[PDB]
């Protein structure tokens, strides 16, 4: 029964990649400060208590399956396309977002407003003709006030829908006060399709979209993500836990329940 | 939105001078001008429009045109919707009418956290007055104001003119107005001449019924703000 | 920078006619162009953005068309309130840029002047100089001709000539001549005379007084 640790966690045999201070959807998102993530890939994602998000105020509603999917798939892998939007204003930022100098965003988010006087219902298509299952990551902004609303959308009251064959979400935008976080109490909320070969992504809004601007390469593997403040070391170990890199010459083991590579048994 | 200039005077060469363009009022949302990027823009004396300097309305991606770059600098504060132009180093053919003139793309919502990418620069849609600026080594002088009199032959039977002569004053601009403003009906205000001595005059005549000139009152009412002059000149029969 | 120059430089033309004033730009600006109109002594007011769309509130007889070099902005049928100088603008790069303006003045009846002649006041008199004034009332067009006489002496060289800008509402003109003299030379001389000549009239008007009666 192996009971200790070294506190460290061995960097091989498996490709681990340390978070630093950023989340695992920080950096699927584009989080400036997460940016040198960008089509990252890893066996073991290890996220850390000292990472903090630098955007726009957001939530991931069922944040805990995105999470999971997307640390199943080992990468960041991400596609540009070709989106058209006609008649709104595209790239949107914000101060609370800086990139550089200047006001910034999400990388892969694209925040659409108002062109001119109008925001026209926006009817959107992009086949998926690969063959390999497409993610898309999009969400939907919760103004603070009705002027608000008006003033970015237009309409006073925004919509999207986001659709395959198998599947439709529509979201409808919250228009109210939440908790303040640095200076603004609106907030975008995140969510997700996945389009797989054959299949169509749809999207319609009337406003408050925060668009997609391509795809996440899904695979399946043996990839994960893991809670830990232990240091990368120099070493090799295929069994790692939250606590450290240890032995697996033994065939139980109590240092954790979590776990990763081929380990001992836990007890 | 509406917009007001101020600040605008008589400056000499290589002095500075600082304007100000004040936005009050409601647009689109119910905007302010710190939702939206703005420009300044001068107009030499009969002349056309020149553009100087723009600023979005976060502050940023601010530029000058080449006449003015390296001694204008343009700036704003957005919790008293004021934009500013800090002029140095000034020149006789810097003087002109200065406007604020607001570009009309939301760039900005305040308090949403939303700044449009791009700096569009697009038409401009709200102008102000425009305030005077004048570049010249010549002194500040406040106008004589002396009557143009309904003649004694003032039959014209029935109609008569009078007026105000406003005479040896610099800069400009001045006012008039009659009756504090009460009398705009067949009132005329000549454009300034500038007199071989440098100093401006200008005349400001109404018609009214030859019944009247016994018996109400005709005032012109003359502002010099240069010089802090201000006269109320009854015009009277001989 | 990029060079607008607008077409024509000015022009008059009657109540209800259909006018076309041009801008062409010195390199492709695609549309990005617009029309502002400017009253004498007032700022602009826009008229037109991006080629071709008719700003909120301006009257539809205000319409623009063209893209990249060539622009037009008509007005369908010319009103009183139409006149003074309108000016294209380009934005598709820096620094942002104007041109030269149009200026639109109504063509309407020959109206003539109604004169009238002032004599220096006493008051200014004290000041060493004497300024005589002639105005010439409402009268369409706007050429005037007006000389002054001292003692029928034809004066050169000491009269100054200021005229209004053409009235919004009748669409005529008045203008002041003001003759300086030294108190010295005015003093010296009796009948002091402004004569005018202008096609609405069949000969010239002359208004005088004599000095001090
Ligand atoms: C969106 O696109 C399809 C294809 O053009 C069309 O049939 C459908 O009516 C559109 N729907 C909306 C809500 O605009
Ligand atoms: C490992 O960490 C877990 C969770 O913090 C803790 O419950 C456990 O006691 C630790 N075990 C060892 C052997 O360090």
């Amino acid at each position: 029964v192996q009971s200790s640790s070294t506190g460290k966690i061995c960097n091989n045999p498996h490709r681990i990649l340390d978070g630093i201070d950023c989340t695992l959807i920080d950096a699927l998102l584009g989080d400036p400060h997460c940016d040198v993530f960008q089509n990252e890939t890893w066996d073991l994602f290890v996220e850390r208590s000292k990472a903090f998000s630098n955007c726009y105020p957001y939530d991931v509603p069922d944040y805990a399956s995105l999470r999971s999917l997307v640390a199943s798939s080992g990468t960041l892998e991400f596609i540009t396309e070709g989106f058209t939007w006609t008649g709104v204003t595209q790239n949107g930022g914000s101060n609370a977002c800086k990139r550089g100098p200047g006001s910034g965003f999400f990388s892969r988010l694209n925040w659409l407003t108002k062109s001119g006087s109008t925001y026209p219902v926006l009817n959107v298509t992009m086949p998926n003709n690969d063959n390999f299952d497409k993610l898309y990551i999009w969400g939907v902004h919760h103004p603070s006030t009705n002027q608000e609303q008006t003033s970015l959308y237009v309409q006073a009251s925004g919509r999207v829908t986001v659709s395959t064959r198998r599947s439709q979400q529509t979201i409808i935008p919250n228009i109210g006060s939440r908790p303040w976080v640095r200076g603004l109490s609106s907030r975008i909320s995140i969510y997700w399709t996945i389009v797989k070969p054959g299949d169509v992504l749809v999207i319609n809004s009337n406003g408050n979209l925060i668009a997609p601007r391509g795809y996440f390469k899904m695979r399946t593997g043996k990839s994960s993500i893991m809670r830990s403040d232990a240091p990368i070391d120099t070493c090799i170990s295929e069994c790692i836990t939250p606590n450290g890199s240890i032995p697996n010459d033994k065939p139980f083991q109590n240092v954790n329940k979590i776990t990763y590579g081929a380990c001992p048994k836990y007890v | 939105v509406q917009l007001q200039e101020s600040g605008g005077g008589l400056v000499q060469p290589g002095e500075s001078l600082r304007l100000s363009c004040v936005g009050s009022g409601s647009s689109f949302g119910e905007s302010t001008l710190s939702y939206y990027a703005v420009s300044w823009v001068r107009q030499a004396p009969g002349k056309g429009l020149e553009w100087l300097s723009i600023i979005n309305a976060g502050g940023g991606d601010i530029d000058y045109a080449d006449s003015v770059e390296g001694r204008f600098t343009i700036s704003r504060d957005n919790s008293k919707e004021t934009l500013y132009l800090q002029m140095t180093n000034l020149r006789v053919e810097d003087t002109g009418v200065y406007y604020c003139a607001k570009h009309m793309s939301m760039q900005q919502v305040p308090g949403s956290g939303w700044e449009r990418a791009d700096l569009v620069g697009d038409a401009f849609d709200v102008w102000g007055q425009g305030t005077m600026v004048t570049v010249s080594s010549a002194s500040t002088k406040g106008p004589s104001v002396f009557p143009l009199a309904p003649s004694s032959k003032s039959t014209s039977g029935g109609t008569a003119a009078l007026g105000c002569l406003v005479k040896d004053y610099f800069p400009e601009p001045v006012t008039v107005s009659w009756n504090s403003g009460a009398l705009t009906s067949g009132v005329h205000t000549f454009p300034a001449v500038l007199q071989s001595s440098g100093l401006y005059s200008l005349s400001s005549v109404v018609t009214v019924p030859s019944s009247s000139l016994g018996t109400q009152t005709y005032i012109c009412n003359v502002n010099h703000k240069p010089s802090n002059t201000k006269v109320d000149k009854r015009v009277e029969p001989k | 920078d990029i060079q607008l120059t607008q077409s024509p430089s000015s022009l008059s033309a009657s109540v209800g006619d259909r006018v076309t004033l041009t801008c062409q730009a010195s390199q492709d600006i695609r549309k990005f162009l617009n029309w502002y109109q400017q009253k004498p002594g007032k700022g602009p007011k826009l008229l037109i953005y991006d080629a071709s769309n008719l700003q909120r509130g301006v009257p539809s007889r205000f319409s623009g068309g063209g893209s990249g070099t060539d622009f037009t902005l008509i007005i369908s049928s010319l009103q009183p309130e139409d006149v003074g100088t309108y000016y294209c603008q380009q934005y598709d790069g820096l620094p942002f840029t104007f041109g030269g303006g149009t200026k639109v003045v109504i063509k309407r009846t020959v109206a003539a002047p109604s004169v009238f002649i002032f004599p220096p006041s006493d008051e200014q008199l004290k000041s060493g100089t004497a300024s005589v004034v002639c105005l010439l009332n409402n009268f369409y067009p706007r050429e005037a001709k007006v000389q002054w006489k001292v003692d029928n002496a034809l004066q050169s060289g000491n009269s100054q000539e200021s005229v209004t800008e053409q009235d919004s509402k009748d669409s005529t003109y008045s203008l002041s001549s003001t003759l300086t003299l030294s108190k010295a030379d005015y003093e010296k001389h009796k009948v002091y005379a402004c004569e005018v000549t202008h096609q609405g009239l069949s000969s010239p008007v002359t208004k005088s007084f004599n000095r001090g009666e």
